[PDB]
């Protein structure tokens, strides 16, 4: 279906690929290495519960007053 | 006809010259083959009355 | 001149959406991305083996 | 005496290699800014005509109108 | 070391027909629209074909609403703006009596 | 097990509401607000906007 | 004694984040939000149900009168229109031409 | 006013959708380069190979990119662009059509303008009268009193020079129309079968269930 | 004319099918599963299904994703939205006058054009 | 090319000059428009000035 | 609908161009360019 | 001198490293200007002991 | 069908698409050409002129 050149990636000679840099002494920085810096929110979860309650309540209050 | 086959772009010159001179009339002729048989109205010849206007 | 009529400004709400079928959702090709993202990630990050010690 | 086939750089020698690298990775940087902009351009869009629309958005390009 | 790659885009373009190809493509497409698509579709005299269900199916996401006629009122607003910018008399056209090419 | 831990976790949540609020106030006044704090606050504001719509 | 504008280690560390992308890292990561919130699933469903809704409304009630009503009754009539269109009682319950 | 000739163009989402087609070319990085290398070296040997090669590569990769954007990145134009005939004729076919005329246009033009001087081609033309006929009369054939119809002859001869460049245009149009029909008809047929299945299952909610599977049908 | 070129192995086709089978084998390697927690409803005959024993592979790959496994499900509630609205519409009571005056997508309506 | 270029350009220039001179002495609508333009007037003003005469004398305005 | 998927309704507006006015202004620019430069008739301009 | 930096753990750009091979940097830049990214048969003709390798 | 239309045959919108696409292509050609081959490295390393000297005796 396809010639061997397309599969192996070269017609005659296999060219050397420059390897990937590492940046010794620190973590890799890639699109997939970002969870090292940004975990899921874990610090303000209970504050999230409180603020969700208060937001619901205040919205309901002002909406009911407006409607009435 | 003997300049057409000469070198130095004379083939292009001959072709373009034949086009510009007679090939346009040939295009018109080909367009007119399907016009000769068709019912066409009388030609509304210009009365040559409209356009005259005194200067001022 | 340039215009910006109010006919284009209309109400919007996700509640009024008809939606999709199970078949149309399968045709949306999300289930394909779901698998092949992991497939290609696995192929790329598993091609490059690190050094080791055989136990 | 100096070594032959060597000289100082000149303006017509072009930029250095690190500068060419900085030129190369500009599309890769603008990718991160443009793909979200593409998604925002699609998501924050509104159709321009409806069955009820008496008008359609017009854009006079040269202000002739 | 001098290269048109890094020092002259013009000489690079001149030295590579595969750089001329997209430009010729663009010019040809625009010429095609100018010759064929311009007057038949985009002109005001030829813009109602977009209301056709056979040649322009669902150009407005639906069948064209003729009771509403968005084209008519859009273009009428624009012509009115032209008239106000030009200060032309609406009723001056009705005072005309064209002759006939008699005989 | 989940029911028992859900019950037992309510005192922790009600106790740490005030703690998290005070730490957020201190970080906002002091300005010592970092990336993870910003992400948590954005998640917070998203859920708060949802619950605002819900309360409406 | 490098004569060129030597680039710091951290600047290269940051540029590597941008130039070390692979094709799948773009394709799937941008296709998931796109396929979900695109012309297929969400944005398409919304924006194409709106057309049928307002066609039904302007045919049955009118756009001006609809504009005069409340947001609640607006939504009620919109939902009724969405149901009428999804049903497609005249097309034999088939969304085809 | 009289002098005001007004034209209406319909403008939509073009800029941001065309930018990313080009930005993706850095990611693909011409993965099709080896295939077109192989094929071009199969089909021609000249100094101007690389030129035509580059052209095809660009054209081809754009097609590939659009196809994947048509399959995966479904927004706005990327869905219609493969279902539109203008893209398949002018957006894919015209470039491939004009590529050899842009690379080998000198030779083809010289050939075409020489073929207007229509003549019979002789192999091992060691004849002497052939030369006199070609120079004096212009052609091997008898051109006596053909000037009498020169008006048509010119234009006809022009076609006689390009008739062997015309099947390329025909094949380009044919395969553009083929791709358009394939995409459109297969999408329509698949969607139609899906809608019929949904009609069968919506009226029978015992079957309105993920009966093949959430990922199985989608993966297939 | 008579160049006498030797055969180029790169122009042969002896690697494409092996490479595709290598990719498919890498895919199927992730279908290996432990005996614990295994259950698959077979057909009524007792024979296995087609899609059944090839769900573990797909979901083992979903496990490895990063963004699609948390996003591509958000279009699924829309399916249930349709399931509910369709049943709402199957028996919706409507005014006869509006249906006769403004039928939706009915043929021969001159206000549409035909 | 230089003599040919000068010949072509100058012959066409003098042809256009002759054309304008012939139009100016022509007792017609186009002659009037050409005259009004040679005075130093604007295109729009001259069109209006000539059409005001066309509507009256030629078309016979209501 | 399937046909609904074969539709491009991502339009934004209608660009209105008075080609007569644009041609008039182009000709005016040409005249202004030729007068300001004081260019002769034998010039390529 | 560049390898001294590489041994210290410093990352060198692909083009920064080429500048430390100036004679190859020039021929590589000209090959880019010409626009022929192919390679392999030139090595097999100049060094026929590599033919087929 | 919708795509079966003469309006979509010479659609100026797709022509704008093609125009912007290939103008951007032209703008970015000098970055597509910026891939390095390692052939002149090979030539520098492996090209070895004959270093033997002449000795008549
Ligand atoms: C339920 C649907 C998901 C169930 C299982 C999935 C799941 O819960 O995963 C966790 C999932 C996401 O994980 P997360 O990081 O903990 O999310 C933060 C919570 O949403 C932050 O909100 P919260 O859940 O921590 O507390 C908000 C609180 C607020 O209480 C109120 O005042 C609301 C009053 C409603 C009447 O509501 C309640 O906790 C219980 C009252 C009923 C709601 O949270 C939920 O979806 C459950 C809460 C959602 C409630 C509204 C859903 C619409
Ligand atoms: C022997 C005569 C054989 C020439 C055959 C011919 O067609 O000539 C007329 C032909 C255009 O005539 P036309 O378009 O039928 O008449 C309307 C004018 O173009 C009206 O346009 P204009 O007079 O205002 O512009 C004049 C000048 C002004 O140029 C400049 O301003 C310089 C910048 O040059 C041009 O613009 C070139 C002509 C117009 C554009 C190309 C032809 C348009 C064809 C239909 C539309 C195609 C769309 C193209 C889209 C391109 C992408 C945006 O002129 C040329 O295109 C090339 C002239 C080269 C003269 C070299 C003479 C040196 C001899 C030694
Ligand atoms: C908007 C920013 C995306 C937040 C993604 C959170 C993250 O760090 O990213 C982590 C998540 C994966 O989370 P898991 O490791 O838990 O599977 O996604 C990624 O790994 C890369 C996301 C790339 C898209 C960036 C936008
Ligand atoms: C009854 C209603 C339906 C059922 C109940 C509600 C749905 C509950 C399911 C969860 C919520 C679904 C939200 C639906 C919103 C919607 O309708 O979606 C459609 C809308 C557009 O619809 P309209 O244009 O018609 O208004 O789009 C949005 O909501 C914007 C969402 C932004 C998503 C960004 C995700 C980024 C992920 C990170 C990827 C990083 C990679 C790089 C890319 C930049
Ligand atoms: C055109 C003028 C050519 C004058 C001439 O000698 O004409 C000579 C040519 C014949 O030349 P040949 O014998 O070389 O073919 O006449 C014709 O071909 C027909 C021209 C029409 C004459 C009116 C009938
Ligand atoms: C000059 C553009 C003037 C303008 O505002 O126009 C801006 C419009 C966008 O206006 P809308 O977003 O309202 O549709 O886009 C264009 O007109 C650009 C057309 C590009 C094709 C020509 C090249
Ligand atoms: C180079 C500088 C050009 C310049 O300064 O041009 C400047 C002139 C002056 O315009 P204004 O005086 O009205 O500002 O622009 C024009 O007159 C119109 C230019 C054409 C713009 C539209 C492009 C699409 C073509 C359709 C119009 C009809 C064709 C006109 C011939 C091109
Ligand atoms: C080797 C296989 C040989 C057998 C060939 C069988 C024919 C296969 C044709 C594949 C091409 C069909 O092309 C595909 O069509 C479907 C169905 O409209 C489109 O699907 C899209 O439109 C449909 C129409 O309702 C929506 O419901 C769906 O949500 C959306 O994804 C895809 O976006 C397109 O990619
Ligand atoms: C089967 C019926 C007949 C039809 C046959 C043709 C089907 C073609 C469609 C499948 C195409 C697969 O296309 C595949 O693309 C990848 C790109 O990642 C190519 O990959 C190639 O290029 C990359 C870089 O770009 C090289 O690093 C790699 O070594 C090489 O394999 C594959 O060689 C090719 O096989
Ligand atoms: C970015 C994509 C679009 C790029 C478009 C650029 C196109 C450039 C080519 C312009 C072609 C010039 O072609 C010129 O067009 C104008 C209209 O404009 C024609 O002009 C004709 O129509 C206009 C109005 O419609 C009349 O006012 C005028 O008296 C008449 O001659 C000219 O007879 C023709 O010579
Ligand atoms: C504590 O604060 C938390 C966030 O509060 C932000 C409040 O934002 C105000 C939002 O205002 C509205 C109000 C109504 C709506 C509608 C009715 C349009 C939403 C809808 C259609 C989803 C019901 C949208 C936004
Ligand atoms: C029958 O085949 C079905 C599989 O097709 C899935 C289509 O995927 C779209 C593109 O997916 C990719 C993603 C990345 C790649 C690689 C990893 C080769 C990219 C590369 C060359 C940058 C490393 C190849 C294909
Ligand atoms: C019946 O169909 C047979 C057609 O065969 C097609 C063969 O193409 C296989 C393409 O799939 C790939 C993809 C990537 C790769 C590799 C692993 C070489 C990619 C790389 C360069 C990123 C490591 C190899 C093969
Ligand atoms: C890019 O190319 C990769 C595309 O490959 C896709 C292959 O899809 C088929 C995989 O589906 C299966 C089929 C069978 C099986 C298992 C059921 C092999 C059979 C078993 C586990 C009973 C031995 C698992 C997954």
């Amino acid at each position: 279906p396809l010639p061997n050149a397309v599969v192996q990636g070269y017609t005659s000679v296999r060219g050397p690929k420059r390897p990937l840099d590492h940046f010794y002494g620190r973590t890799p920085l890639n699109i997939d290495t970002l969870w090292h810096w940004v975990k899921f929110p874990h610090r303000y979860d209970n504050l999230r519960f409180a603020v969700c309650f208060w937001a619901f309540l205040v919205s309901a209050h002002f909406a009911n007053k407006k409607q009435r | 006809d003997m300049m057409k086959v000469m070198p130095g772009g004379k083939a292009f010159v001959g072709t373009a010259l034949g086009l510009a001179l007679f090939g346009g009339w040939g295009v018109e002729f080909v367009k007119n083959i399907s016009v000769m048989t068709k019912e066409k109205p009388p030609i509304d010849w210009n009365n040559e009355k409209l356009g005259h206007l005194t200067r001022s | 001149p340039s215009t910006s009529p109010a006919d284009k400004d209309v109400p919007m709400s996700i509640l009024h959406t008809h939606g999709l079928s199970y078949v149309n959702w399968c045709m949306s090709l999300a289930p394909g991305l779901l698998v092949f993202e992991g497939f290609f990630r696995a192929r790329y990050y598993r091609s490059r083996v690190p050094p080791s010690r055989t136990v | 005496v100096p070594v032959a086939n060597f000289r100082p750089k000149k303006p017509w020698d072009g930029p250095w290699g690190i500068q060419i690298s900085q030129k190369k990775d500009r599309p890769f940087i603008a990718m991160w800014i443009l793909f979200p902009l593409l998604l925002v351009d699609h998501l924050t869009r509104e159709y321009y005509a409806y069955w009820h629309s008496s008008k359609v958005p017009v854009t006079d390009v040269f202000g002739d109108f | 070391v001098y290269t048109n790659w890094q020092s002259s885009y013009t000489r690079l373009f001149v030295s590579k027909p595969w750089m001329w190809h997209p430009l010729a493509w663009m010019t040809l497409s625009v010429g095609i629209w100018w010759k064929f698509g311009k007057e038949s579709l985009c002109n005001e005299r030829s813009f109602y074909i977009h209301t056709h269900p056979k040649w322009a199916p669902h150009k407005f996401h639906t069948v064209y609403n003729w009771s509403r006629d968005p084209i008519k009122w859009t273009l009428a607003e624009q012509y009115a703006s032209i008239i106000r910018n030009t200060n032309t008399d609406i009723e001056a056209v009705l005072k005309i009596k064209l002759p006939a090419n008699a005989n | 097990e989940f029911w028992q831990m859900y019950l037992a976790c309510w005192p922790y949540r009600f106790r740490n509401t005030v703690v998290e609020w005070e730490t957020c106030k201190a970080k906002v006044l002091k300005g010592s607000v970092d990336l993870q704090d910003i992400v948590d606050l954005l998640y917070l504001l998203a859920w708060a906007y949802l619950f605002w719509i819900l309360g409406e | 004694a490098p004569l060129y504008p030597v680039l710091s280690q951290a600047s290269l560390y940051k540029r590597h984040f941008f130039k070390n992308i692979k094709l799948f890292h773009v394709v799937f990561y941008v296709g998931a939000p796109c396929v979900t919130f695109g012309t297929a699933a969400w944005s398409g469903s919304n924006r194409n149900s709106r057309e049928a809704i307002f066609m039904v409304i302007e045919e049955r009630h009118g756009w001006d009168n609809f504009k005069k009503l409340s947001s609640h009754q607006q939504g009620v009539i919109m939902q009724e229109a969405a149901q009428e269109s999804l049903l497609a009682r005249n097309k034999g319950e088939l969304h085809l031409p | 006013m009289l002098n005001s000739n007004i034209y209406i163009i319909i403008y939509g989402g073009i800029i941001m959708y065309s930018i990313m087609i080009i930005i993706q070319m850095f990611l693909y990085n011409f993965s099709n380069k080896i295939y077109i290398e192989v094929e071009i070296n199969k089909y021609i040997l000249s100094k101007n190979n690389i030129d035509i090669y580059w052209i095809i590569c660009n054209c081809t990769i754009i097609i590939i990119i659009t196809t994947l954007n048509h399959i995966i990145n479904k927004i706005g134009i990327y869905n219609m662009i493969e279902y539109n005939i203008c893209y398949w004729l002018i957006g894919t076919g015209l470039g491939l059509y004009i590529s050899p005329f842009i690379v080998f246009g000198y030779k083809f033009f010289v050939y075409i303008m020489d073929l207007n001087n229509y003549s019979l081609n002789i192999y091992h033309n060691n004849n002497k009268m052939n030369d006199i006929q070609q120079i004096y009369n212009g052609t091997n054939y008898n051109d006596t009193m053909i000037f009498f119809i020169k008006d048509i002859n010119n234009i006809f001869t022009i076609y006689r020079s390009i008739n062997f460049f015309m099947n390329w245009l025909y094949q380009m149009i044919y395969y553009g129309v083929r791709m358009w029909l394939v995409f459109v008809l297969h999408s329509f047929s698949l969607g139609s079968f899906g809608e019929l299945i949904t009609v069968i299952t919506d009226n029978n909610l015992i079957f309105n269930v993920f009966y093949i599977g959430l990922l199985g049908l989608g993966f297939i | 004319a008579a160049p006498a070129e030797k055969p180029d192995p790169a122009l042969d086709a002896t690697k494409a099918l092996p490479k595709a089978l290598e990719e498919v084998e890498f895919f199927q390697s992730y279908a290996v599963r432990r005996k614990t927690g295994f259950h698959l409803f077979n057909r009524a005959t007792g024979s296995p299904t087609i899609v059944g024993p090839m769900f573990y592979n797909l979901y083992n790959f979903v496990r490895i994703g990063r963004v699609s496994k948390y996003v591509c499900w958000l279009s699924l509630p829309l399916v249930f939205q349709r399931m509910w609205m369709k049943n709402r519409a199957t028996g919706m009571e409507y005014d006869i006058d509006l249906e006769n005056y403004a039928p939706f997508e009915a043929k021969k309506n001159p206000m549409h054009g035909h | 090319f230089v003599p040919a270029w000068l010949t072509f350009t100058s012959l066409n220039h003098w042809a256009q000059n002759r054309r304008l001179n012939r139009y100016l002495t022509q007792e017609s609508v186009f002659g009037e428009m050409a005259r009004e333009l040679v005075r130093g007037k604007t295109a729009d003003e001259a069109t209006t000035s000539v059409m005001a005469r066309v509507e009256k004398e030629i078309l016979g305005v209501h | 609908s399937p046909n609904e998927h074969l539709m491009f309704f991502d339009f934004s507006s209608w660009l209105l161009v008075d080609f007569g006015k644009r041609w008039e202004r182009w000709v005016s620019f040409k005249k202004s360019f030729l007068t300001t430069t004081r260019s002769p008739y034998w010039s390529p301009q | 001198r560049l390898h001294e930096r590489r041994l210290r753990g410093d990352v060198i750009d692909e083009w920064e490293e080429l500048d430390y091979h100036p004679l190859v940097r020039d021929d590589t830049y000209l090959a880019i200007d010409f626009g022929d990214p192919t390679f392999g048969r030139y090595i097999w003709k100049l060094f026929p002991h590599t033919d087929g390798d | 069908l919708i795509p079966v239309s003469l309006v979509d045959l010479i659609n100026i919108n797709i022509i704008f698409y093609i125009l912007l696409l290939y103008t951007l292509l032209l703008f970015f050609i000098p970055l597509f050409l910026a891939s390095i081959n390692y052939t002149y490295h090979y030539i520098y390393k492996y090209y070895n002129y004959n270093y033997n000297f002449i000795n008549n005796n």
